[PDB]
């Protein structure tokens, strides 16, 4: 009778209620990247014909539940509509220099997106010891891809990571500042890129990404409290 | 007392006030009551301070007769006594959530990922419950503090007065309340301070009108409500021996307080409602 | 039926000039962002660049950069790059894509799994 | 040869352009002129459905034309009775990225899958009262966009891999492939009989399949952009389709082309869903801003509006009866139009 | 290599495409007409029935 049906459904919505605690709690990420790019390590370093991957990790008992797309064909223009509500895309370019190109445009497009325009993405500039061993070995030219690169001059603000040739410097900020000006150049400050330089083995992409998330939820928080 | 252009100009400003800060305290009402999506926890607390200042605004018209009208109180002495019980009972409730919605401030940005787990919804129903209970405790008071009095040389109808008790200013109990309410200013004014510096400590580190906006917040409630808490003082300590010069100090501190009282119920709205962009959408 | 039809291209010296030209069929020319995008042998597609609804926005790959010019004609339903300074490495097949859907600002059109708004490719060839 | 074979296409395509245009003597608007207008259809919300934590990707009614399911990508089901807005049942999913959901007719099952490349049986008249994984249909190399129950044994998917799919439940093996598209099969609809189904791939045509020979019957085209959404008309003789140029389209089977066209210039937003009603005069889709459009399918004019979404509308569903429609969006919530 | 099976697949295709028994668009359109006029009184959302009836009242 229809109380019982009332009472079945006062237990269901018990439940559901359970549920979005959790839900509200967990942090979900896209992890997205290339083939050549390292992710395929990088999810291996959370150590706490299947079409998506689920990697749950722990940072300050914070839990965040990355996601690696598995089984899927190249066309993205579909199924990355799933992701709108995430709270960040970690984006993985590898750095050899030719794939930074595709790589540039494929972070272009999830820029500029109509259903990732509120998405910040998390850009792990990768494999930086690659480049640092390119960029020295002097045999492979940034120029020959990016002639820009032939007057680019390291700003006088750009923190040196101690230890580093000036080439390397040189490249690795030039590399950065592809992406940055992708990322300031459309849109606004609805949503911000944090490039990292990573490598796979760093045991400290799990911090960075939570340092991250910080910030994400905090410039949400200014919204939901009225102070913006 | 004080000269009718001075008081005329306090009524004016009283009933422009009084339909800015009802127009205020409906919409936050209305808009919180219609969408769902706006149902947050701080729109929660805005909700009860947005009810807490209608109600002041509502008792309004009776202080104000009180003050400038004068006629005499030939109502209920219950009325008088209520009235004041409901208009501090709402003035403690406001101050209470104004200091809650601090501290939930200062989660949420000095702790964006705690606050996430720490923070329960269903918990600042609860939170809220206990401002009005306190708010309630605190102002009960006034049952015994309050009451209609009369000159002791004349009729009790043509100068029937809402006011203090003289046996509440004989007994000591006027200086009692008067730190009881003060307490009402220094826990609030301490907790906002240091809150909010912290939160302008870390955004600064949009942010810069983040920061003005906190930094608008305090100087607000401390310009509405030193002078309320220092007239109260003032007018308690206007009933001892040789403090004559200080009665006229006084009145025109508590009259000066009572414009900024109703000032603070008009602003509040404006203050924590309208700076969000969410809030002005939904308008 | 959505049809692209590429033109021009072929046989060309190092140092040489090309233009080719794409007929669009079946939508609304003027709605879509174009892009030039172009396969080398033994190689994966490559983005070459790309023009705007207006032609107000264009971009280039690097490589490129400074050598070839993209264009269209909305009157006439046609994209043309005129591509000067012929390199041996521009030995490749072009095709003409189109942004999937109009008015947006993003592209996903350099897929390999048979994207459906591009062309048969025309192939340009440089060599001695 | 590939040179040939291509000649060849093209030359076919020529003369199959050649014989539906001979096929086309008069257009559907001068023959509907002389119809009254339908009116204005003005759509109230009788029901809103809350409980969704995410945004919803997609409903399905039941043959009851009460209970209803609806899939929200936080990972659940949800079986509501619209009557009362009783929540009947609430499944959780394995995989939280669902984008597709289905209820059998019998209303002994149904499914649900999404990028997880899996079509899960749901059971919910289980004998110990609790609903359970019946079965996991896995095959499809990409997402699941649709699925579609023929019967309590067979259901219909289709895949972002462009290829659909009948299967037999109770095997859990794909009883027929379905090839022939090359985008991603966005929506199918199955035909009243149960005989055909049609589908929108992402390649700005649809397909019309025979469920028993597993052949593509007919090609449509017409389109700009890709197909999110197809729904048969009520007689199985035609079908509406809902594009991301921002225009709906009418196929007729038996004439084999494009009979109306439903767009306006103040719309340059993607449809994500169609649907017919009852008698098949008002079509309703659902589009990329936030508000659904009614439009009279034989005049090609927007009767109405449903507004009252404050996201993106993704579902769209007509009961069988015609009594109401159900719209679910992104903001999370179900309504319920009469 | 597999392409040029591909375009023979497509080819092919077309052809039982084209030897279809189509009719004219008239006829259809008629049709459809047809079936609305006779379905119109039984559509709900068409003609909106009375509050006692509906069930979502
Ligand atoms: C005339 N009345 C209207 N006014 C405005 C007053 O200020 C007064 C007369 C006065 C007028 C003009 C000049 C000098 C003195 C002075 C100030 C005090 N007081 C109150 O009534 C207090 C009673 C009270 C509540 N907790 C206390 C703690 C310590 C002292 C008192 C109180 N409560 C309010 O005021 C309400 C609750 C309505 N907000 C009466
Ligand atoms: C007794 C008088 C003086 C004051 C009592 C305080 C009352 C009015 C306060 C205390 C808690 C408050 C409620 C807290 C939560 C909600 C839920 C929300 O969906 C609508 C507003 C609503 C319902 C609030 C309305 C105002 C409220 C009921
Ligand atoms: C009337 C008084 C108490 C208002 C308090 C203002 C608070 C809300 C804000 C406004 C601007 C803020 C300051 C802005 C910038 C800095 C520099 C930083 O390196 C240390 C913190 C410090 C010094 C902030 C402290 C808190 C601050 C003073």
């Amino acid at each position: 009778e229809d109380k019982a049906a009332v009472e079945r459904s006062k237990m269901i919505e018990k439940q559901l209620q359970k549920d979005k605690q959790v839900y509200r709690r967990t942090l979900r990420l896209l992890l997205l990247g290339a083939d050549n790019s390292g992710k395929s390590t990088i999810v291996k370093q959370m150590r706490i014909t299947s079409g998506i991957f689920e990697t749950k990790f722990q940072v300050d008992k914070v839990n965040f539940h990355m996601f690696d797309v598995g089984a899927q064909r190249d066309e993205r223009r579909k199924w990355i509509q799933c992701f709108n509500d995430v709270t960040a895309i970690i984006f993985v370019v590898d750095s050899s220099d030719n794939r930074l190109q595709e790589a540039l445009n494929d972070f272009k497009s999830i820029w500029n997106n109509r259903w990732l325009r509120t998405i910040s993405v998390i850009l792990f500039l990768n494999k930086q010891d690659l480049l640092a061993e390119k960029v020295l070995a002097g045999k492979s030219k940034i120029e020959d891809y990016f002639p820009e690169f032939a007057r680019y001059t390291t700003p006088e603000d750009a923190t040196p990571e101690p230890g580093e040739d000036p080439r390397v410097t040189r490249a690795k900020y030039f590399i950065r500042k592809e992406f940055v000006d992708i990322s300031t150049a459309s849109g606004d400050g609805r949503h911000i890129c944090y490039p990292h330089f990573t490598c796979s083995v760093d045991t400290e992409n799990a911090r960075r990404i939570f340092n991250d998330c910080k910030d994400i939820i905090l410039q949400m928080n200014l919204r939901e409290y009225n102070l913006v | 007392l004080f000269p009718a252009p001075l008081l005329a100009g306090v009524t004016a400003t009283c009933v422009a006030l009084f339909v800015v800060g009802i127009a205020g305290n409906l919409l936050t009402m209305l808009v919180v009551s219609r969408f769902r999506e706006l149902r947050t926890t701080t729109n929660l607390y805005l909700s009860s301070m947005a009810f807490s200042d209608l109600l002041i605004f509502l008792c309004m018209p009776l202080d104000l007769v009180r003050l400038w009208q004068y006629r005499p109180w030939n109502f209920g002495d219950l009325l008088c006594k209520l009235f004041q019980f409901v208009s501090e009972s709402c003035t403690y409730a406001t101050v209470l959530t104004i200091t809650a919605l601090s501290v939930e401030r200062y989660f949420a940005i000095c702790f964006p990922l705690r606050a996430k787990v720490v923070v329960t919804k269903g918990r600042v129903k609860l939170v809220i419950f206990v401002i009005w209970a306190v708010a309630f405790c605190s102002a009960g008071p006034i049952f015994v503090l309050v009451g209609v009095e009369h000159e002791n040389g004349t009729d009790p109808w043509d100068t029937n007065e809402c006011r203090p008790t003289e046996f509440a200013v004989r007994s000591g109990l006027l200086t009692v309340m008067v730190w009881v309410s003060s307490i009402f200013f220094f826990l609030p004014v301490f907790c906002l301070t240091v809150l909010y510096s912290l939160i302008g400590r870390k955004l600064w580190r949009n942010h810069k009108q983040t920061v003005k906006m906190l930094a608008v917040v305090v100087f607000a409630f401390i310009l509405c409500w030193l002078p309320f808490h220092v007239g109260r003082y003032l007018f308690s300590k206007s009933f001892e021996p040789g403090s004559l010069e200080i009665a006229q100090i006084s009145q025109y501190c508590n009259l000066v307080s009572f414009v900024l009282f109703y000032l603070s119920a008009a602003i509040n709205p404006i203050l924590y409602n309208i700076m969000s962009k969410k809030y002005r959408v939904a308008v | 039926q959505v049809q692209l039809q590429e033109s021009g291209g072929g046989l060309v010296q190092p140092g040489g000039s090309l233009r080719l030209s794409c007929a669009a069929s079946g939508f609304t020319f003027s709605n879509y962002k174009m892009n030039w995008v172009r396969q080398a042998p033994g190689k994966g597609l490559e983005w070459v660049s790309d023009i705007s609804q207006s032609g107000a926005s264009i971009s280039y790959t690097g490589s490129v950069k400074g050598r070839f010019t993209i264009s269209r004609d909305n009157a006439k339903n046609t994209l043309y790059l005129q591509m000067n300074s012929l390199k041996p490495e521009d030995t490749a097949v072009y095709y003409c894509a189109r942004c999937p859907a109009p008015f947006t600002r993003d592209c996903f059109d350099v897929t390999s799994t048979t994207y459906a708004y591009r062309g048969q490719g025309t192939q340009v060839t440089v060599s001695s | 040869e590939l040179d040939q074979l291509r000649q060849e296409a093209e030359q076919l395509k020529n003369q199959i352009r050649d014989a539906r245009k001979a096929c086309a003597d008069a257009t559907l608007s001068q023959i509907t002129n002389n119809i009254d207008p339908v009116g204005r259809i003005q759509m109230r919300t009788r029901r809103t459905l809350r409980g969704h934590l995410a945004k919803i990707y997609a409903m399905h009614w039941g043959t009851d034309s009460r209970l209803l399911v609806s899939a929200s990508q936080d990972g659940k089901l949800i079986i509501w009775d619209s009557y009362t807005t009783n929540k009947v049942h609430a499944i959780p999913l394995r995989s939280s990225w669902v984008m597709t959901c289905a209820y059998a007719p019998s209303g002994n099952y149904v499914a649900c899958g999404g990028l997880d490349n899996i079509c899960s049986i749901y059971n919910l008249k289980t004998r110990e009262g609790n609903v359970r994984v019946s079965r996991e249909l896995a095959g499809h190399t990409g997402y699941l966009s649709c699925c579609r129950f023929l019967d309590d044994n067979q259901i219909v998917t289709s895949s972002g891999d462009t290829t659909c799919a009948l299967w037999d439940i109770e095997t859990g093996q794909q009883t027929t492939t379905f090839t022939g598209h090359t985008g991603d099969v966005m929506s199918l609809s199955l035909a009243p009989d149960t005989r055909l189904f049609v589908s929108g791939a992402c390649d700005a045509s649809a397909k019309l399949w025979d469920v028993r020979e597993g052949m593509c019957r007919q090609t449509f085209t017409g389109h700009e952009s890709d197909i999110n959404a197809i729904c048969f008309f009520p007689n199985g003789n035609a079908f509406a389709t809902g594009s991301d140029d921002a225009t709906c389209r009418l196929f007729d089977l038996r004439a084999d082309q494009e009979l109306m066209t439903y767009s306006h210039d103040n719309i340059i937003c993607g449809i994500t869903s169609v649907s017919f009603s009852k008698s098949g005069r008002l079509l309703l889709a659902g589009y990329d801003d936030f508000n659904c459009n009614v439009w009279d399918a034989l005049k090609a004019d927007r009767a109405g509006v449903l507004a009252g979404h404050d996201n993106r509308v993704s579902c769209l569903g007509v009961t069988d009866d015609g009594m109401a429609v159900a719209t679910g969006s992104w903001d999370s919530f179900l309504k319920i139009w009469n | 290599t597999a392409s040029i099976a591909q375009a023979r697949k497509l080819v092919e295709q077309l052809k039982m495409e084209a030897n279809i028994d189509r009719i004219k668009v008239s006829k259809a359109a008629a049709d459809l007409m047809a079936y609305c006029e006779a379905h119109a009184k039984e559509d709900p959302l068409l003609t909106p029935v009375p509050a006692s009836e509906n069930p979502f009242r």
